[PDB]
């Protein structure tokens, strides 16, 4: 157990009982002292790990177009920097099959329906087995935990059964593979501000002549 | 430890308490046996203090009300931008300004009110307005009605989360004591995350977009057909085009090579000749230097790891020469009082206020803001008289300090006792000060009205005459006027125009600023503003310091804080309270403050604003008659009240006819108010039993029983009307002068 | 007749304890507490009751004439516009007669509110008289000439959960025909083609 | 509640204040119908 920065507050609450517990709380905001609101370890760690599993998808599905398409799987038209397929107006557009804006609310509709279903089950666990879903209802009971609901839907290949520790190892590898993925994607957001190419673009630059580096690229073009 | 601690769930939320008036108080909660009860339910409404003696409870009250003041305040402008984006010719005075009159108020026809719709120019019709809007809107870069629309949606938006985050913060997280007494993180923060982090702010949108388009506006184009301001953004060529210096970037900045961005980084001084107003550039410096010096100064207290001034430690340590320690035990007063707090809060705030007002009309920031006469008066006289009742709310909750929250058992501090134990001596030498200017400043205009009506000129005070030189002003206006060149050698030009070094502004044919000279009649003058801050100080130093005891009632403090006498007897005990010292403070202070506009008024009109020719000929409003005139007070009632009236007094059958009428119904306000001044409430409460009677006599006596007010109420009711209608009346006087004759 | 187990508005919400699925159409969507008195919840029972069969009527004759001038059978002009057209008479003359006409019946009703079965009674014949035993739900030769409203206690409630939720759907289809008029400026049919023809961009974010 | 909000509505200030709207309103449509009127002329 490597501590990180630990603190002489942050000890006592952490004491290596979650998965990816490695202390490091400089500023004391998982303290059990005063809570209400947002503020709250379960709530803290549930945050954590789903923004990091929507930054893994995120991050993946903004590099396939632009190699896949250089590699000469995609017409060229289709392959394009991700800032530039229609999310930032500004930086480029495409033309899709119905609207940059009803295509917002076709989608707003179905995420909503499975967010507004999913909260439910955060407050009251196992309450989503109940009512007349299509047939559906008797599949999404949930496990206990809301970060880890599991059953056939959510796990149709039996990957995390007839073991315990090994559900911790998964853990912990979700967590770093979750934790690489939002730096990624904070790294991939500001170098298309400071560069105006593709990420995967930038690769190469960097890959072939280590000469371009940051300090040439300081200077905020367009 | 520096930790957020708060309780969850701490007050339901139902509707049961808004059936239930008088709620709070457990004498009110019975309900109604008089109409005084009713007065109580709403003079108690906000005094929290006596409410409860929890301290905890009384933050949380405090920080959930201050939430719902910022929601009102977010309203407010959301207003004033939604107005000014449906209802304004504000693009058309963007082609004219000199030209044509800002106006964002229009009326319905309906009982002849629209005559006050009147012809303010540019195709539009309405009523003209003075908060200057126009121009700071004009120096935001602001240039479509649908930027205006956008503004005020954010507001509208703003308002609501202020309102829903002070519900959620009462009604569902609630803050622990600890949490509120944390004064090294909240200096900390509120210095260099709220100041200087929104200089910096404030600094790059100035940098970024107000330069930019004010160079387009000021060199004569259509502001339909100027850059959208994101264009400067997403295309460097355009910005660069006007600024070269943006061809390098933010190169210079880290290799320290700062002097690359002097074409829009300057220390000019002095005004824009096109505009008559300050050179943004300066501006901009300004903020930038501002936001890095509230940055460093944000750094100096101590929160969670062991680096930082502790604030107990510094006011223990100077201790004193004088066989003690002073500054001990004033961290525990000033931790434990709200009202302490406010009281100090308060004078700051109000001293700010009338720093504001003196410097923004030498130094106009805004463009075209020096030529629009009506504008300038209106600003200097509102922060003057907010700062006014700032400085008197001062002493009103610092008596309330001394009466319910000073405690020598418990929390003692050396210099507190040091000054209550000399208090006649102090009182004695204010009093002697306040006769001796009295008589030498205001002796002076009576010995110059006598010597005048008895034809002796050749014996008055003046500058024909026997003189009274203000030399000291004369001496720090010349250095100031001849500092560029030796003490500042990297300005170009002085601060202001004022000070000296003959030169003059003009835009569109009208004199923006000049240098003021001064004379006897400035000199007799500022030392009549002496007598009057030094009378109003008398006052409210009597009342904070003797709030406890005093000769004549050695118990007071055991009567409180607002009460209305303590009997007959003593030879008469009326008016000892300090809620009544207080009462007495706001004539004065309104005294005070009625000569101070009144002298800035009359001095501006007569030696700075007015016209100017091709020639170069300057003819000032009232033609320079106040060095001669201002030296009696005939002079002043004459030639400033008397003849600067005309235009309010003739305004009727025209679109200013509304400030007539609300002059006249200002001096009904201010003679009502005698009414409730000079008389007392037995005889009112005697008078009504007469009328009682007769509506007993029909059956319909009000099971509410009515009384008159009480004395203190009485006196409230006085003191409001009186500052409520001289207020009033000279806004009208003011307002119509300026708009007709500017 | 309580029935906790049943479907609601918003699976995994408590329903409020003034309902317990007794009322036809019941799933437990009350957000703002209108219906908590019990005295109330009569009154908003009629009013929902009345509300809906006017829509439905409403809707049944602004639809189908419609969709007939489209077809080409019947020549009737636009709905949105034969308010103000001109008719044998005035047309202020044809709302005072609609006005006694309708008061009439509408004092008849709220008799039967207030006093329920005090105007069951022809009062010119006192011979016929209606047959209905519950507020709201009247029954005779006028009103129920076929027979459908005596029936057991399991028919009649899926019958009238049938007529509240054809008439929800008409209260929200007038509505939105009225705003479809004032806003894309054509009829109500010729919208349904032009969603029909370009799914993707005929919409409301085209205008 | 509904019985809560309805006490609430029944408050002086608040009655009063839908009270003064009310008639204002009424006065100032009238004025609007029938303007600049020094006398009754109809009988
Ligand atoms: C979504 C963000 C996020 C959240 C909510 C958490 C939450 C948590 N982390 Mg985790 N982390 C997050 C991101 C990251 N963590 C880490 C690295 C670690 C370590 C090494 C450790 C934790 C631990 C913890 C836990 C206790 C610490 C605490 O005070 O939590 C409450 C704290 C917060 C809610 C802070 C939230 C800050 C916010 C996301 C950003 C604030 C502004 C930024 C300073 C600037 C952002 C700029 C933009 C442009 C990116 C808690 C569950 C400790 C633990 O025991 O975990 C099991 C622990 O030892 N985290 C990295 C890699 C650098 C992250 C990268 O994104
Ligand atoms: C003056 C501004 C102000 C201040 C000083 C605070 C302070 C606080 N807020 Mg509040 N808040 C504010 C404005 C403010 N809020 C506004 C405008 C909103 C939007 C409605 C909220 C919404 C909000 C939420 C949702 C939460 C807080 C919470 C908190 C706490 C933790 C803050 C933190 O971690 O940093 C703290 C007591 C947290 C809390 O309750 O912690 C116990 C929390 O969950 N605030
Ligand atoms: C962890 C994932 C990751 C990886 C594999 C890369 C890889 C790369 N980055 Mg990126 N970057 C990342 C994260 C990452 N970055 C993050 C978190 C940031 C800050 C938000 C940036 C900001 C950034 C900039 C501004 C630039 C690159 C560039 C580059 C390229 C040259 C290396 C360089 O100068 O990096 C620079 C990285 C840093 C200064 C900080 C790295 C910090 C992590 C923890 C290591 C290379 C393809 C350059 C490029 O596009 O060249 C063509 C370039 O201009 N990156
Ligand atoms: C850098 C952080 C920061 C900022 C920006 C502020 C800002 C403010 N604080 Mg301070 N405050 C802070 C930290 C901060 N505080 C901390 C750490 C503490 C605990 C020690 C406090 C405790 C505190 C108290 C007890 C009070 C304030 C109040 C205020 C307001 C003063 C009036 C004013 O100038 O309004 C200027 C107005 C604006 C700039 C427009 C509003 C813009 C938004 C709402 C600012 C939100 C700031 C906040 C930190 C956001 C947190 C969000 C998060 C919790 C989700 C102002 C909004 C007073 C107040 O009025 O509270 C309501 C007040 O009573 N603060
Ligand atoms: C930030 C400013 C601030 C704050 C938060 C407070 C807060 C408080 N003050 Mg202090 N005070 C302030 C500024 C402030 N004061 C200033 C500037 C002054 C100097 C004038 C005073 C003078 C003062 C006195 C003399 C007293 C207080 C008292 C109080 C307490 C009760 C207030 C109450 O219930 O009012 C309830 C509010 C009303 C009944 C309505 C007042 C309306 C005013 C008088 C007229 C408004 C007219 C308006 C501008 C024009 C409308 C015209 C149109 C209708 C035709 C409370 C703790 C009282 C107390 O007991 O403290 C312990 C008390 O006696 N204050
Ligand atoms: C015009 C009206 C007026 C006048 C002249 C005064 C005068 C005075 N007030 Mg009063 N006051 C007034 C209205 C007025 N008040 C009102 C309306 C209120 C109610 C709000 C008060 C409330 C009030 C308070 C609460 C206080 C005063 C104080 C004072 C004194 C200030 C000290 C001073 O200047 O001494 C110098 C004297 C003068 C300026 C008077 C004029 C003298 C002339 C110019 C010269 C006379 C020459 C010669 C002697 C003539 C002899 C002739 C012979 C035949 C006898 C002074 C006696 C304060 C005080 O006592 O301070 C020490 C004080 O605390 N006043
Ligand atoms: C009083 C009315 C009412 C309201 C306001 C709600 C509200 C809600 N219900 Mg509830 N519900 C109601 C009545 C109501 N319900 C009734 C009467 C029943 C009994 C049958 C139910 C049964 C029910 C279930 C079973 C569920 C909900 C759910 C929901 C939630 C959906 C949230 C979301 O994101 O939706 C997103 C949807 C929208 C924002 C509306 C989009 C409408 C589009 C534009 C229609 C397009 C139709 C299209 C043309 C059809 C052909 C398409 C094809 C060509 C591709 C929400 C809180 C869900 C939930 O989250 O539960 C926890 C859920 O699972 N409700
Ligand atoms: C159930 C009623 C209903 C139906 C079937 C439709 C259908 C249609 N509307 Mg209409 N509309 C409705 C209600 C309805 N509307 C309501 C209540 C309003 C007022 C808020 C509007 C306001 C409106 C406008 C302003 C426009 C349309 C338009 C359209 C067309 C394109 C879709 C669209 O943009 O929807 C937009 C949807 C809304 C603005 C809100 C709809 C809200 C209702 C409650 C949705 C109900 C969905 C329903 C439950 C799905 C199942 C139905 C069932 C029969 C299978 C389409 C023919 C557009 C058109 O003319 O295209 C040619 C158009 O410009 N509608
Ligand atoms: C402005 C300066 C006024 C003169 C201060 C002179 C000065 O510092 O005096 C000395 C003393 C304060 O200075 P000390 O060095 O003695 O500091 C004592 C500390 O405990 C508190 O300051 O002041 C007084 O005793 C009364 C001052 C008020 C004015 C009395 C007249
Ligand atoms: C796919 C696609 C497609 C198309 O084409 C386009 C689009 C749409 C754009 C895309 C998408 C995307 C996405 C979804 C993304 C996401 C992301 C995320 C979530 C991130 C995070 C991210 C996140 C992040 C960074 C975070 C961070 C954090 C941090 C630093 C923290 C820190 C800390 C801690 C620990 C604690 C302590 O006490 C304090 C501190 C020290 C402060
Ligand atoms: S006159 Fe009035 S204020 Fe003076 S002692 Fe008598 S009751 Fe008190």
């Amino acid at each position: 157990r490597q501590l990180w920065f630990a603190s002489k507050q942050s000890l006592t609450y952490l004491d290596g009982t979650l998965p990816g517990d490695f202390g490091f709380d400089p500023l004391g905001l998982s303290d059990p002292e005063g809570t209400g609101g947002f503020i709250e370890p379960r709530w803290l760690a549930y945050g954590e790990i789903f923004n990091g599993r929507t930054a893994m998808m995120g991050v993946v599905g903004m590099i396939a177009p632009e190699a896949l398409g250089k590699v000469g799987l995609v017409p060229p038209e289709t392959a394009i920097p991700w800032f530039q397929a229609g999310a930032i107006p500004p930086a480029g557009t495409y033309q899709y099959w119905a609207d940059p804006y009803t295509l917002f609310v076709f989608e707003m509709a179905l995420i909503g329906f499975a967010e507004h279903r999913r909260l439910q089950d955060w407050y009251n666990p196992g309450s989503m087995g109940k009512q007349y879903f299509l047939g559906l209802e008797k599949y999404l009971g949930g496990s206990g935990d809301p970060a880890y609901p599991g059953g056939p839907i959510f796990n149709p290949l039996g990957f995390g059964t007839k073991s315990e520790k090994e559900m911790k190892e998964l853990k912990l590898k979700e967590i770093k593979n979750g934790r690489l993925a939002m730096l990624a994607f904070l790294g991939m957001s500001l170098q298309a501000i400071f560069t105006g190419v593709g990420p995967f673009q930038n690769l190469l630059d960097h890959l072939s002549d280590p000469v371009n580096n940051n300090i040439l690229t300081s200077l905020k073009f367009h | 430890e520096v930790k957020i601690v708060v309780d969850r769930d701490p007050v339901k939320t139902s509707f049961e308490e808004w059936a239930r008036p008088g709620h709070f108080s457990r004498t009110l909660a019975k309900g109604p046996d008089t109409t005084t009860w009713i007065w109580n339910l709403h003079a108690d409404a906000h005094d929290f203090d006596s409410h409860t003696g929890d301290l905890e409870e009384i933050s949380r009250k405090v920080f959930s009300a201050h939430f719902g003041q910022l929601s009102i305040i977010f309203l407010w402008l959301s207003g004033m931008y939604f107005h000014g984006a449906r209802f304004s010719n504000y693009e058309a005075w963007l082609s004219d300004p000199t030209h044509i009159g800002p106006s964002a108020q229009v009326v319905w026809p309906i009982v002849g009110q629209e005559i006050l719709n009147g012809d303010v120019g540019g195709g539009f019709r309405g009523i003209q307005i003075t908060s200057g809007f126009f121009q700071l809107w004009r120096a935001s870069g602001i240039t479509s009605e649908l930027q205006l629309y956008c503004t005020a949606i954010g507001a509208l938006i703003f308002a609501a989360l202020m309102l829903f985050a002070g519900w959620f913060h009462y009604h569902k997280a609630a803050p622990k004591l600890a949490w509120f007494q944390d004064v090294e993180s909240m200096l900390n923060h509120h210095l260099a995350g709220l100041l200087g982090l929104g200089s910096l702010s404030w600094a790059g949108h100035q940098i970024h977009v107000s330069l930019p388009i004010n160079q387009f506006l000021d060199a004569g184009v259509d502001p339909k057909e100027i850059p959208l301001p994101h264009e400067f953004i997403l295309n460097r060529d355009l910005l660069a085009q006007l600024y070269p210096s943006f061809a390098e970037g933010a190169t210079p900045f880290f290799t320290l090579n700062w002097s690359k961005y002097a074409e829009f980084l300057t220390f000019r001084g002095g005004l824009d000749p096109v505009t008559g107003g300050l050179w943004l550039t300066d501006i901009a410096h300004h903020h930038l230097a501002i936001a890095i010096l509230f940055l460093i100064a944000g750094h100096m207290y101590r929160t969670n790891w062991g680096i930082g001034h502790g604030l107990k430690d510094i006011l223990e340590a100077h201790k004193g020469p004088f066989t003690g320690q002073g500054h001990k035990g004033l961290y525990e007063i000033l931790t434990t009082s709200w009202h302490a707090q406010l009281s100090l809060n308060l004078a700051m705030l109000g001293s700010t206020t009338i720093v504001v007002a003196h410097h923004m009309y030498s130094m106009p920031p805004y463009p075209y803001l020096a030529t629009d006469y009506g504008t300038q008066l209106s600003l200097f006289t509102h922060h003057m008289w907010i700062g006014g009742f700032l400085i008197v709310g001062a002493a009103a909750h610092a008596a309330i300090f001394m009466v319910r929250d000073y405690d020598p058992t418990t929390r003692y501090n050396d210099l507190l006792d040091r000054v209550l134990r000399h208090r006649d001596a102090i009182i004695s030498h204010l009093n002697w000060v306040c006769i001796f200017l009295g008589f030498h400043s205001f002796g002076l205009y009576i010995h110059n009205d006598t010597m005048s009506a008895l034809g002796r000129p050749q014996d008055m005070f003046s500058d024909t005459a026997i003189q009274l030189q203000p030399i000291f002003a004369q001496w720090v206006q010349n250095i100031h006027a001849t500092a560029p060149g030796v003490t500042a050698p990297g300005a170009t030009t002085s601060t202001s125009l004022t000070w000296g070094g003959g030169e003059l502004v003009a835009v569109g044919g009208k004199v923006a600023l000049l240098p003021i000279p001064l004379g006897t009649a400035d000199f007799l003058v500022h030392h009549i503003h002496a007598f009057t801050i030094h009378v109003t100080v008398l006052i409210l130093l009597k009342g904070v310091l003797f709030a406890r005891s005093s000769r004549l009632i050695p118990d007071k403090a055991n009567l409180g804080f607002r009460f209305p006498c303590d009997g007959p007897g003593r030879g008469g005990t009326c008016q000892v309270s300090a809620w009544d010292h207080v009462f007495l403070g706001l004539f004065w202070m309104y005294n005070a403050i009625s000569v101070v506009i009144f002298h800035f008024s009359w001095k501006m009109q007569s030696d700075v604003w007015g016209t100017i020719s091709d020639q170069g000929m300057v003819t000032h409003i009232t033609g320079g008659n106040f060095a001669q005139s201002s030296i009696t007070i005939n002079g002043w009632l004459r030639d400033f009240l008397w003849a600067q009236a005309s235009q309010v007094i003739q305004s009727y059958g025209s679109s200013l006819s509304a400030y007539g009428l609300f002059f006249l119904g200002a001096h009904f306000v201010w003679a009502f108010s005698l009414m409730f001044l000079f008389s007392g409430r037995g005889y009112w409460q005697e008078l009504i039993e007469s009328i009682v009677w007769a509506h007993n006599k029909l059956k319909v006596a009000p099971a509410t029983q009515p009384r008159a007010l009480s004395i203190i109420q009485g006196r409230a009711v006085g003191v409001t009307h009186y500052l409520l209608g001289g207020i009033a009346t000279t806004w009208a006087f003011f307002l119509a002068r300026i708009i007709a004759v500017g | 007749a309580s029935a906790p187990d049943r479907p609601i508005w918003f699976p995994g919400s408590t329903p409020p304890p003034w309902l317990d699925g007794s009322l036809p159409g019941d799933f437990g969507f009350d957000p703002w507490g209108l219906g908590s008195d019990p005295e109330s919840l009569k009154w908003n029972v009629q009013a929902e009751l009345v509300h809906c069969r006017w829509a439905m009527l409403g809707a049944a004759g602004i639809f189908i004439p419609e969709l007939l001038t489209k077809i080409g059978i019947l020549n009737t002009p636009s709905w949105y516009t034969a308010g103000e057209q001109e008719y044998f008479t005035d047309t202020t003359t044809l709302f005072v007669v609609e006005l006694i006409l309708i008061g009439w019946a509408e004092g008849r009703r709220w008799a039967d509110i207030i006093k329920p079965g005090s105007v069951n009674t022809d009062p010119i014949f006192p011979n016929n008289k209606l047959t209905g035993t519950d507020v709201g739900y009247p029954g005779g030769l006028w009103f129920d000439p076929l027979g459908y409203g005596n029936a057991s206690p399991e028919k009649l409630k899926e019958l009238r959960t049938k007529e509240i939720k054809n008439g929800r759907l008409a209260m929200l289809a007038v509505m939105g025909a009225w705003f479809q008029a004032e806003y894309t400026g054509t009829g109500p049919i010729d919208n349904l083609f032009a969603h029909l023809a370009d799914p993707g961009h005929a919409t409301i974010f085209r205008a | 509640s509904m019985r809560d909000i309805k006490t609430y509505l029944s408050v002086a200030p608040v009655l009063s204040t839908l009270w003064f709207g009310a008639l204002a309103g009424l006065l100032i449509e009238i004025n609007r119908l029938f303007p600049d009127a020094l006398s009754f002329p109809f009988f």
